[PDB]
């Protein structure tokens, strides 16, 4: 037995549910069975996306879009509210506005990674048996991809940090899904680089996986230098959420991490036989496309364009990227330094090739952000002002 | 160049890779089936759902999560599992299991498919076929693992594999959906496997019986079994791409409706006597009259929706149907007699219909009361339940003359003084054996194809050993030993042993020596 | 008559105490050939061992392929069977003659009598396997051929069975 | 349509009424059917799709269409064909919906199907043999 | 309403569910909740994938390991058994014993490979963002990737197909599920490539991704000649299957198999500056060690250690080896013409290169096949016979 | 070298890459909180669940599995 | 056994007057030390397994202050001292795998210091980084 009562089932216990069919009503008190019905839908069709998130967020009428009213029951000592308008030098006429593309919420965010985090250590475990590791450049494998690559999962450490501020005071809840989501990924990206670092330890003897030889690569070398001073900045320098996820997202990360990531380590793996690298690189750059598409919808669908706000918005999204892209070309600057360290190939670590992976990148960016916040930009100026610390 | 490609974002659709599947095929001499086969016409058609690998995994695994969710949060949350009543907990040990053999013996034959398919989308078919009848030979796994861990009677639920092989039940279950599907004509398997197994006979033992289940308490043979059958459209459009191109032949032709009507009766022999059985005889509740569910499942719909929209295209209708309606009526009331009284050699708890049932069984077959209901109250009276009666009714049908013969062909047991269902009985002897068959149709395959049909009868291979020996060396009993794992009754007190069958001291006979 | 048990009994033990003392290919292959001639299919000579044959044969089948692998070179276990004839050969003159039987009766004995001869380890897998298809092909064309042509009676008098008994 | 109904005709009889049909002289060969028979599994997903699509622009493009309720599973028969639409389900479930995710519940056919697009269709038609 | 009954659930319909209470006993009429407990297990406990697996197949006691007796109810015209000795060469004491190490039914299968399939789609549409496409090496792209990567499809799809008689033919349960899940990740990998190839003509204009240039390869070019007159025999020439099971994945397909996927193009993809290739060849390769220690666990742990018949199968399987490695190498000596099409890298693709891919292929072979049945052979002189078809 | 390797089936536990994550952060001298706080001591603590981004996906991803299955099925 | 851990020991035993006069008596306006700890299992197929055939047996068998009650969908354990469960041994029950990050889906929740130490999982009335 057991001190206290076995509760009867509603359900199931004979009794209680004779009780219970007796007091529903042989019909429906109202039709409308549609969860937040009065949500407006971005799309032909409410989503369940939308659904389980618009509106969470409990804001009043004096936060842009917000159904409540009247002030918070308690706030900062000082008079700071739970969520306020001082946040952010933006403004819109809804906050509640934006609309992640990829439609995620927790579950099939968690269910996609999921996939990736089993699939993941199943392509390791036949990797080792397949010895595929063989082959690859031995001076790429232990001078540039064990070190450099190793160092930057720093880059992608210091940008997950600096959407902590940006959860707690971000003025949505479609944005904090895309804030958390985004900061998510990019730990994500640290982990797995460290990864594939402990990984090539076991079928490498003498390959050392400690964290020693990145770590002091980051804070002094100064391939990272300019990339270093600029995470620092949009991590603890600044709190308005809108210009750290804008600095991280849509010009940093979007230049220097799209470089570093694919350009460098990402490409040079399928020049010098690294058959692993290109796994680890396949998820995080998936994570950048991912992160872009609801970046894209925050800033250049819902703030560059609101209806009242659209150029006030732009002046500030103009000013953020003046400075966030003259940081950016200066750690690119610093960074194509490592190619005076690399083994010479023709079109892709010659002048000629380095100059052409400035152009997909510098290019890329100027069609995906710059011409939709009417931010000008010359793309030949970017690439020789980067190619200044090339040497040849 | 090495500058400008288009950025927007692609994928592959499974539709976009299924179209080339066709060229992955080439010629060579030596490209075609291994298996006989009375087919060799023209066969290069196209499939009706287009799936890939990649798309076939994400589609199951969909349903799999689903169905697992059900299974071991909720229902294991409810305790759905010990809400069944005892005598659908007992079915479900018969059911799912002899589903699982012929779920099994599915893969086997849509292997044989896959190897005499001719066009590259046939085979991608047939081989997500294979794939899911292993999926429902671990779902059937399932179901008995799961009623193993949950329900009050574990045994014969956890060892069927092995305590399956006693009875004779068992016999007859190994060719319906087994051997009569992948011992002869693999192209064939078209017209028994999938016209006739699949497009007929899977609706009333996979999907119809899930209202059963619930009517008697069990929502985890629904959360299965309706699951099981989602895959069977694929099935049922793989055969039919087949059934249309041996129609269109006419040297294919002229074999489809003899092997139509040997199909149709080879299967309904036992599955309608023995399904009929498990439906009325193995619940409590009943949701409708076995022969309602016949006539609605197997005569009217699928022979009017197959059959007889494929008369216009000379198919005929079965030849052997008359016989098989009068089996629809009857013969699972003449299973029962078997079922009963020799239920000793089962591995679940056999339950005598009850004021309300045998009410239920004259309201809906007048006349059953005054023959099967007489004969099962008699029983009760003389113990049929009780451990200590020494009563075993097998004795007591052969005392008063009412033989039990086992069909050659079939299996299927048959009293002919007892049975109201088809049959009559054939005595042959044949290079100094005799052989007993039962109906015109299974006489005629015996007496044509002998060296197919030599399967070895209980009576056979138990002639002249007492009950209880038989029992303890195949292993039906419970883990103390002694104890039968069978049961006359569902109650919870006074289970037989060993020693309680050993008392009524039935040996078996040789039931033809008297020939 | 009284059986003993299924899987441990006095025939079984006796058989294999026969088979245990073949020694070479050639004993085995007679000794499982008149085995399959005397006790295998439905014109097997004697049901004495009914209940026991199929087990029997899978031990005799084991000796067999034993002593071959012992015995014989690589190249005889490919494209010979054990009596010594040539595989190809065996299968040329097993097909050619069932499509020379002129009835069913001729054409099931043929098919029938190539199985008990030379069922595995006797012929090789990959030959005896092609050759059973190609029988198996034409007898059952030629059996489904008016399969509901003769009535019950003419068939139990073409079959040759001794009716015991018609139920009324 | 009640000749579509699971207990039209004969299995409205009960007793020697019901044997006497059964057992009729013209009763002992099958009887070709325009219909089709479609099954769906119990679900969420399902449950919406039924009331919302096959209950009305199903029923008012096919009046034939009967529903019957089976426990674990719905019941439904119509005559000549029966359609539905992956993306009108999708549109009704505000979640990824292809034809593929619409079979994960679609249990059972009596009748020839397929899917054409997002579009899943069982009909009596014999495709193959039929003129197209 | 509606013509037949509502049938009322027996587990929440208050009268039914009273009725059931009152005829189920208060106590377990067994303890033994095992499921299958007399399965004899292979590791420390007894596994769900064991109970669900061992014993389906209904083997009668004259089928080495069956429970059942008797004939089969129905077999061939003839007398074929529904499943029979003669389907086969080998013998073993117990055709029950073979157990996949990944302990594999079709649940943990089909979700695994659905994890990929939907995570291939995530990975193509963010590389087809990516424009990664732009650094890859036309040549390869055009002249040896699409054309030569495109035919090794064929090879992929008639593996997949010698599995169609096994399917049928062999003798348990747990045998039958390794053999159609190797089947289906053959078809997958011919698949795969195919969408590879489709997924490039949708960034590449010019790019044709029909099969007509790459089966015309497969049929008469005589890089392919040695390799499909071997896929030929073992998928049509053959029915015993555990030859086709041997030959298929344990000689040919671990040889030239290898060599073709993992040395060429997966290999030189990462020296052409291929960063699509990779991603698949992962899945092909994870495929092939996941069906290696199943086909591994058949032949090696069952059927060459078998108490009563191991050097009995050691006989048949030597003289298999013997022919199909003969076989192999010739693919391989075709095989390696196609390097003079390619453009040479130092240490890949010239001589030297070559000879160390046949070294690891060859050499990893006898390690993982040859030595555990005692074939002998000589690594260097198959190296030596392969590389007589290298042009120097 | 080219030829010579341990093959042996290896992956990455959870916990192999979580040993090294305390590693991750640097010194500089705006590493510091935005938030107002009375309390500034020394808080250099290990968490009782090592946890990363790949294995947190995949338990929640399989709680949610059967949750929904119980809901949208059961 | 040990009473003293029962979901209605004490004063829970008391209905009414009796029960308003210790639960406002002056003793009990102040919290009391307790060496006890707290453990919530959701009720599933694994965790079932689990409670019967460890928690019940070796569990109880280290620890005889384990009380376990059926609060109708999860488990309610409470024990002096500390409860662990090693995922290994249930790894072992269930046939199938499972790691401690597997265990940890159907643990709901904890009164009490819990952490994992390799495939064991513990709560524990100790102070870590205090007691000690
Ligand atoms: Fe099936
Ligand atoms: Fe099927
Ligand atoms: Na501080």
């Amino acid at each position: 037995p057991q001190s206290s009562q076995v509760t009867k089932r509603g359900l199931t216990d004979p009794e209680r549910a004779a009780i219970i069919a007796a007091a529903v009503p042989d019909h429906a008190l109202d039709t409308q069975r549609k969860y937040h019905y009065f949500i407006q839908p971005r799309w032909k069709r409410l989503s369940e996306y939308e659904q389980l998130s618009c509106y969470a967020q409990p804001n009043p009428d004096w936060i842009a879009g917000g159904l409540d009213w009247g002030d918070w029951t308690q706030k900062f000592h000082g008079g700071r509210p739970s969520w306020g308008n001082e946040s952010t030098e933006l403004r819109t006429t809804d906050w509640y506005r934006h609309r992640d593309p990829a439609r995620r919420w927790h579950h099939p965010y968690v269910k996609d990674k999921s996939e990736e985090a089993r699939y993941t250590q199943r392509f390791l475990a036949a990797y080792s048996s397949e010895g595929s590791i063989r082959t690859i450049d031995p001076y790429w494998r232990d001078e540039i991809l064990n070190k450099y690559f190793g160092a930057l999962l720093y880059s992608e450490y210091g940008l997950f940090n600096a959407h902590s501020s940006v959860g707690r005071d971000c003025l949505s809840d479609t944005i904090r899904q895309t804030a958390v989501f985004a900061a998510l990924d990019k730990v994500d990206n640290a982990q797995m680089i460290q990864m594939e670092r402990l990984f090539i330890a076991k079928l490498v003897p003498g390959f050392d996986a400690s964290t020693d030889v990145p770590k002091k690569i980051w804070t002094t070398d100064p391939i990272y230098s300019g990339a270093r001073a600029t995470v620092q900045e949009i991590w603890q320098g600044v709190q308005d959420w809108n210009e750290i996820l804008w600095a991280g997202h849509a010009v940093y990360d979007a230049t220097f991490g799209q470089f570093a990531r694919r350009e460098f380590f990402q490409r040079l793996a399928t020049v010098y036989g690294d058959t692993l690298t290109p796994f680890f690189t396949a998820q995080s750059q998936t994570y950048f496309q991912t992160t872009r598409g609801a970046i894209d919808d925050l800033f250049v669908y819902c703030l560059a364009n609101d209806s009242e706000f659209g150029a006030h918005n732009r002046t500030f999204l103009n000013a953020w990227t003046e400075h966030y892209l003259a940081s950016s070309v200066a750690a690119l600057k610093d960074f194509v330094g490592l190619y005076a360290k690399v083994e010479k190939v023709a079109g892709a670590t010659d002048r000629a090739g380095v100059s052409e992976a400035l152009q997909r990148v510098f290019g890329d960016w100027k069609i995906d952000y710059a011409d939709k916040i009417g931010f000008r930009v010359d793309v030949d100026q970017k690439v020789d002002a980067v190619l200044a610390g090339y040497k040849n | 160049d090495a500058l400008k490609v288009n950025r927007a974002p692609v994928g592959v659709e499974p539709q976009e890779v299924h179209k080339w599947l066709q060229s992955f095929n080439w010629d060579f001499k030596e490209n075609r089936t291994k298996y006989p086969t009375k087919y060799h016409m023209a066969n290069e058609t196209k499939e009706q759902f287009k799936v890939i690998a990649k798309e076939y995994a994400r589609m199951e695994a969909a349903k799999d999560e689903r169905q697992f969710g059900t299974l071991l949060d909720g229902l294991t949350r409810l305790g759905a599992g010990n809400k069944v009543h005892p005598r659908w907990g007992e079915t479900m040990k018969v059911i799912s299991n002899f589903l699982e053999v012929g779920e099994y013996n599915a893969i086997a034959a849509s292997a044989m498919l896959w190897d005499s398919a001719t066009a590259a989308e046939q085979k991608n078919g047939y081989l997500a076929q294979v794939l899911d009848e292993i999926r429902h030979t671990h779902q059937c796994a399932f179901i008995n693992h799961y009623y193993s861990k949950h329900y009050h009677d574990p045994a014969g639920h956890n060892d069927a594999r092995r305590t399956r092989a006693i009875g004779p039940l068992w016999k007859g279950m190994k060719r319906v959906f087994a051997d009569g599907f992948i011992s002869g004509d693999a192209v064939e398997c078209s017209v028994n496997l999938q016209l006739v197994g699949e497009a007929c006979f899977t609706n009333p033992l996979i999907v119809a019986v899930t209202e059963w289940a619930s009517a008697n308490g069990d929502e985890i043979t629904p959360t299965v079994f309706l699951s099981v059958e989602t895959d069977e459209l694929r099935h049922m459009a793989n055969g039919y791409q087949t059934v249309v191109s041996i129609a269109n032949d006419p040297a294919s032709a002229k074999f489809l409706n003899t092997d139509l009507n040997n199909a149709f009766w080879t299967q309904q022999k036992y599955f309608t006597p023995v399904l009929g059985y498990l439906f009325e005889y193995g619940s409590k509740f009943k949701v409708e009259p076995w022969v309602k569910t016949w006539n609605r499942w197997v005569y009217e719909d699928w022979g009017g929706i197959w059959i007889g929209r494929l008369g216009k295209y000379g198919v005929e209708s079965p030849a052997s149907l008359r016989d098989a309606k009068r089996d629809a009526y009857w013969a699972h009331h003449d299973l029962a007699l078997a079922a009963y009284a020799m239920w000793p050699l089962g591995f679940a708890r056999l339950a005598l219909p009850d004021e309300e049932d045998q009410a239920w069984f004259e309201a809906n077959y007048p006349g059953w009361a005054d023959h099967y209901g007489k004969i099962f109250n008699e029983w009760k009276k003389l113990g049929y339940e009780d451990p200590k009666s020494g009563f075993i009714p097998y004795q007591w049908l052969l005392a008063n003359g009412h033989d039990v013969y086992i069909d050659r062909v079939s299996q299927v047991p048959f009293i002919p003084s007892l049975a109201k269902g088809t049959g009559s009985l054939r005595v042959h002897e044949f290079n100094g054996k005799k052989h007993s068959l039962t109906d015109d149709w299974g006489e005629r395959q015996w007496l044509i194809e002998p060296e197919r049909y030599e399967c070895h009868n209980v009576f056979e291979q138990y002639e002249g050993r007492e009950l209880s020996e038989v029992i303890a060396e195949g292993h039906g009993v419970r883990s103390d030993g002694k104890t039968l794992i069978a049961q006359p009754h569902t109650r919870g007190d006074n289970l037989w042993t060993l020693e309680d069958i050993k008392r009524a001291g039935c040996v078996f006979p040789d039931p033809l020596a008297k020939f | 008559a009284k059986r003993e048990p299924i899987h441990d009994n006095s025939i079984r033990t006796e058989w294999e105490a026969k088979i245990a003392k073949l020694t070479s290919v050639d004993q085995a292959t007679k000794f499982i050939q008149d085995f399959r001639l005397a006790y295998t299919s439905p014109f097997r000579k004697s049901y004495d061992i009914d209940v026991d044959y199929q087990y029997i044969e899978r031990k005799i089948e084991e000796k067999l392929s034993v002593l071959k692998t012992e015995k014989l070179p690589v190249a005889d276990l490919i494209t010979k069977a054990t009596t010594g004839e040539d595989a190809a050969a065996v299968e040329a003159t097993w097909i050619a003659k069932i499509k020379a039987a002129k009835s069913k009766y001729e054409a099931e004995r043929i098919h029938i009598e190539f199985r008990q001869l030379y069922k595995p380890p006797v012929l090789p897998v990959n030959v005896f396997l092609r050759t059973d298809a190609a029988l198996g092909t034409v007898l059952m064309e030629i059996r489904n051929t008016d399969y509901y042509g003769t009535p019950l009676e003419g068939l139990r008098k073409e079959r040759g069975v001794k009716v015991l008994h018609l139920q009324a | 349509s009640a000749h579509n109904a699971y207990n039209a005709g004969i299995m409205q009889k009960t007793g020697k009424a019901f044997a006497d049909e059964f057992f009729a002289e013209e009763n002992q060969v099958v009887h070709e059917s325009n219909a089709v028979v479609l099954v769906l599994m119990k679900s969420d997903e399902i449950d919406a799709i039924i009331e919302d699509i096959v209950l009305k622009g199903g029923k008012a493009k096919n009046p034939s269409i009967v529903v019957e309720d089976k426990a674990g599973f719905w019941w439904i028969k119509a005559d000549g064909a029966i359609e539905i639409d992956a993306a009108e389900a999708g549109e009704l479930l505000g979640k990824p919906f292809s034809v593929y995710d619409l079979l994960i519940n679609v249990s059972s056919t009596v009748g020839r199907a397929y899917t054409l697009g997002t579009k899943f269709t069982i009909t009596s038609e014999l495709m193959g043999l039929d003129r197209a």
